[PDB]
Parts: C-alpha cells; sequence; structure tokens
C-alpha cells in the first residue's frame, strides 16, 4: 500500500499459488455478418442457439 | 424435406445391422433438429431407438 | 403411457382419445396408416403443425392427455400413437389406439379355435390357432388360457386386416410343447371386443 493508515489509498496483494479461475459464455452464438457498404461490413449479433 | 433409408433388409442373426439415412432438403449441421431412428415392429408400437447432434457445447 | 386399445365413431361424430403417463407439457400425438409410414398430427399438446386440419386439438388434464378428432372422414382411419418426453432426455411411446372410420353396421366378433393335428404331434410340435374375424372396430386383444390360470408363453398375435365384407380379422398363434398339452386338458382362447369377451375351449 501507498499509505496504509490511510483508508483513502487502495491495497494492492500478491498471491503465492495462482487461483484457478473459469469465466464462459454459455450462449452459443453467430455472426451475422450484416453489410452496410461500399466495402464495410458489420458483424451483428445473431440468435443464441 | 425427405428422408430415404437404405440398407439390408435380410440380415441373419448375430449379426452387425446397419442402416444409412440420406436426407434430402436439409442440412445434417442444422441446430434446429436432432436425427436419430424410430423401429417398428410387425403389427406392434413404436419404439425410440437413440438421436444425437454435433451442435455442442463447452464442455 | 396407456391407451386405449379401440376407438370408434361414425363421420362427423367426434371422439376423444386419452392418454396417461405424461407429467410434461411434452406429448405428442401421431398418426400412421396401415402399410405407410406415421405423420405427427400434434405436437407441444394443442399446437397444430403445417397441412393439418384445424379439427384436430391437443389437451392435458393433470397426469392425462387428450386428443379430439371433430368432423370425421374416411381417410382418418388409422392407429393413432401418443408420445411424451420423460426424465432427462428419453422418450417413450404409447401402445397407441386404433381408430376407425369403416362403413357400417358394428358387430360381435367371431371366434373359431383348433387345436394341434394328430400329425402335428408328430413333429413334437403342439400348435393352437384362434380365428376371431367380422368384428368392429378393427382392435382387438386375445387372451390365452389352461384349465384356469392364463398362458403368458408362446403367444404370437398380429394387428388385424381389413376383409371383402369390410369386417376386419386377425389370428393368434399359440406354440406350446406337447408335454404341456396332452398334460393340461382343456385349452380356453379369450378374445376382448370393446370390453365384452368372447372365448372358445378344446380339449383331446
Ligand atoms: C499517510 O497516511 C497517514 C495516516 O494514514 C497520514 O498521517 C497523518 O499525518 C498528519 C500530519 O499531516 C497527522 O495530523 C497531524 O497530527 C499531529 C499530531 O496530532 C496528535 O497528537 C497531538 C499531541 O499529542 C501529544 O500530546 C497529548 C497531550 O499531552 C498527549 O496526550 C499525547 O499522548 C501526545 O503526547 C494532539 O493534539 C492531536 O489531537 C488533535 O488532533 C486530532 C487529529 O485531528 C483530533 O482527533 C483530536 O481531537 C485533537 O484535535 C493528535 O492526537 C498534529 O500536531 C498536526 O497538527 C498540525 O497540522 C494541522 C493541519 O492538519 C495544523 O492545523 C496544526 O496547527 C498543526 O500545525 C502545527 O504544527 C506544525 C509542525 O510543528 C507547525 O509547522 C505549525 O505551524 C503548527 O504549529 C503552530 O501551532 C502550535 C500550537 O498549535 C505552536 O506551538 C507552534 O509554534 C505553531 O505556531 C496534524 O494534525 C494525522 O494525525 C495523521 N493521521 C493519523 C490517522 O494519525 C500521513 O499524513 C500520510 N502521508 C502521506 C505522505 O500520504
Ligand atoms: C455451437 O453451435 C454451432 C452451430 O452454430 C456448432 O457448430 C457445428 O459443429 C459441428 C461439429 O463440429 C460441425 O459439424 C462439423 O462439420 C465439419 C465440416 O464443416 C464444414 O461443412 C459444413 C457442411 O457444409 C455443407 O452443408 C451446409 C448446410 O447445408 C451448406 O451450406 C454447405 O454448402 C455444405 O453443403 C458447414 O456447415 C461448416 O460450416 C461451419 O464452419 C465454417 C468455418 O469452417 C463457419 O463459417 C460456418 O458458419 C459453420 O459454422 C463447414 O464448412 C466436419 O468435418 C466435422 O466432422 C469432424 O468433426 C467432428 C467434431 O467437430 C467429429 O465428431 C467428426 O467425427 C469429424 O472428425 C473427424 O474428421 C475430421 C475431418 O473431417 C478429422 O480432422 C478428425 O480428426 C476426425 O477424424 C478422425 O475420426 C474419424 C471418425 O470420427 C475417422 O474416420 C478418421 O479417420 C480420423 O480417425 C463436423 O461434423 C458443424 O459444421 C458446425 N456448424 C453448424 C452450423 O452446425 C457447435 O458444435 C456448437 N458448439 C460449440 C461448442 O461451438
Ligand atoms: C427476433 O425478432 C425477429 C423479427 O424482428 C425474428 O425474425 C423472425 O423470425 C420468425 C420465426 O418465428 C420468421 O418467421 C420471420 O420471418 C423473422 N423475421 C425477420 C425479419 O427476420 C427473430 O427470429 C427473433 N429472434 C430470434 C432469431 O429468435
Amino acid at each position: 500500500s501507498e499509505n496504509i493508515t490511510n483508508n483513502a489509498k487502495n491495497i494492492l496483494v500478491q498471491f503465492n499459488t495462482p487461483v484457478q479461475i473459469n469465466c464462459t459464455r454459455p450462449n452459443n452464438n453467430t455472426r451475422k455478418s450484416i453489410r452496410i457498404g461500399p466495402g464495410q461490413a458489420f458483424y451483428a449479433t445473431g440468435d443464441i442457439i | 424435406p425427405q428422408l430415404q433409408e437404405s440398407g439390408p433388409t435380410l440380415v441373419e442373426a448375430s449379426e452387425t445391422l446397419s442402416l444409412t439415412c440420406a436426407v434430402s432438403g436439409d442440412s445434417t449441421a442444422a441446430c434446429n433438429s436432432f436425427w436419430g431412428w424410430v423401429r417398428q415392429p410387425p403389427g406392434k408400437g413404436l419404439e425410440w431407438v437413440g438421436s444425437l447432434s454435433h451442435c455442442a457445447s463447452y464442455w | 403411457l396407456t391407451q386405449p386399445p379401440s376407438a370408434s365413431g361414425s363421420p362427423g361424430q367426434s371422439i376423444t382419445i386419452s392418454c396417461t403417463g405424461t407429467s410434461n407439457n411434452f406429448v405428442s400425438w401421431y398418426q400412421q396408416h396401415a402399410g405407410k409410414a406415421p405423420k405427427l398430427v400434434i405436437y407441444d399438446v394443442n399446437k397444430r403443425p403445417s397441412g393439418v386440419p384445424d379439427r384436430f386439438s391437443g389437451s392435458k388434464s393433470g397426469n392425462t392427455a387428450s386428443l379430439t378428432v371433430s368432423g370425421l372422414q374416411t381417410d382418418d382411419e388409422a392407429v393413432y400413437y401418443c408420445g411424451s418426453l420423460v426424465g432427462n432426455w428419453d422418450v417413450i411411446f404409447g401402445g397407441g389406439t386404433k381408430l376407425t372410420v369403416l362403413g357400417q353396421p358394428k358387430a360381435a366378433p367371431s371366434v373359431t379355435l383348433f387345436p394341434p393335428s394328430s400329425e402335428e404331434l408328430q413333429a413334437n410340435k403342439a400348435t393352437l390357432v384362434c380365428l376371431i374375424s367380422d368384428f368392429y372396430p378393427g382392435a382387438v386383444t386375445v387372451a390365452w388360457k389352461a384349465d384356469s390360470s392364463p398362458v403368458k408363453a408362446g403367444v404370437e398375435t398380429t394387428t388385424p386386416s381389413k376383409q371383402s365384407n369390410n369386417k376386419y380379422a386377425a389370428s393368434s398363434y399359440l406354440s406350446l410343447t406337447p408335454e404341456q398339452w396332452k398334460s393340461h386338458r382343456s385349452y380356453s382362447c379369450q378374445v376382448t371386443h370393446e370390453g365384452s369377451t368372447v372365448e372358445k375351449t378344446v380339449a383331446p
């Protein structure tokens, strides 16, 4: 901590053993890839399967 | 959409029965439906065999 | 799933066939013409598919699911199966209900029972055949008995078929050993048609 007794300063912590974390996107998606030309293509979010 | 079954109509006992369906007008890749078989013994009721789909999840 | 064995109606009348054992809403009914492939007439209970008349409607009350056909016609004569999802991903089918829209008139079945022959016993084989005919509707269950107690083994029963007089007919084949044939005197064959049963018995 920059200033410990000071509650206005954040306290940075460093771990010994790494912690396993899993973050997933339980939505199987599709890309529309709509055409907003000329030459440009936007990727829209389709339906979730 | 048409389903055409094909394979041996006559098989000997204790052997391996193999049958193959040929789809027309639709894709097996499509995630809207499952694909499988349903067998109906002669003069009897409908029995479910099984179905599968490659459209998976994260695990 | 338990589906009633038979169902009958005149043209224009409305028939309601039931199904039980469905705790979920995944219930679906099918129509199979004899000598053809089954076709789905309803899904997700009441909802109808493409090219299916309004007169087919699904319904589920409690544990009982029901199909209702109003304004009967010739093309409605077939076997109707029900099915639903169960447990995790398994699916089952009922025995199916045979609904007939045949021409008039209703009539009690007719049973003729033939004991094994003398030449047949020489092959060390014994077979009794129940001949049931001239009944409406076209769905009948057959049962076998020996003296008193019923016979659960060697029973082969086949789906009935229409005749030239438009009356349905079926035959059940019982194949057993000659030892149990001579030991048990009489063999009874019970034929159940719309609640009422018709019985025949033979002894050597
Ligand atoms: C990192 O973070 C940490 C914490 O997270 C930060 O730490 C903070 O640091 C600041 C400093 O900037 C501290 O504030 C100063 O506190 C001191 C000390 O105060 C304590 O002690 C006093 C005396 O204690 C002794 O006497 C008693 C009696 O006998 C005895 O019982 C005791 O045991 C001990 O022996 C107490 O008076 C004082 O209490 C008062 O203050 C409390 C805090 O506000 C309050 O709660 C109490 O109720 C009571 O009111 C406390 O216990 C103070 O002395 C100092 O005051 C100076 O600064 C303020 C501005 O904040 C200013 O207004 C004052 O006038 C004073 O300035 C005088 O001193 C200067 C230096 O000598 C001088 O240059 C000035 O000119 C001025 O002197 C003038 O006046 C006097 C008479 O008044 C005269 O004689 C002179 O000649 C001249 O004319 C501050 O308040 C914080 O306390 C501390 N935090 C905590 C939690 O403690 C740190 O800053 C951070 N750093 C970084 C880099 O991030
Ligand atoms: C999330 O949802 C999505 C859907 O939105 C799911 O994605 C589906 O996943 C399944 C499963 O992987 C895929 O099936 C695979 O297909 C490939 C071929 O893919 C190409 O062709 C497809 C069909 O195209 C035809 O039909 C369409 C539609 O009618 C038509 O338009 C087209 O013109 C053509 O006529 C295309 O759909 C497909 O496009 C996809 O990919 C594009 C990028 O490439 C993308 O842009 C598209 O949008 C679309 O997503 C593509 O063009 C098969 O090759 C593959 O088979 C192998 O892989 C599976 C596992 O994936 C495995 O089980 C099989 O056994 C097989 O593995 C063997 O063969 C490999 C070579 O073929 C070999 O490398 C392997 O090692 C293995 O070989 C070993 O084992 C075998 C025995 O198994 C042995 O014989 C060998 O000797 C050797 O030992 C799949 O079947 C779908 O295509 C895909 N998409 C869709 C839309 O369904 C996804 O699964 C869901 N879940 C997750 C987590 O994402
Ligand atoms: C999000 O809403 C759109 C309509 O704005 C849906 O797209 C329609 O889907 C139905 C299927 O029930 C089709 O009959 C229509 O032709 C579609 N209309 C258009 C303009 O695409 C879409 O299905 C909804 N989200 C999804 C894909 O579930």
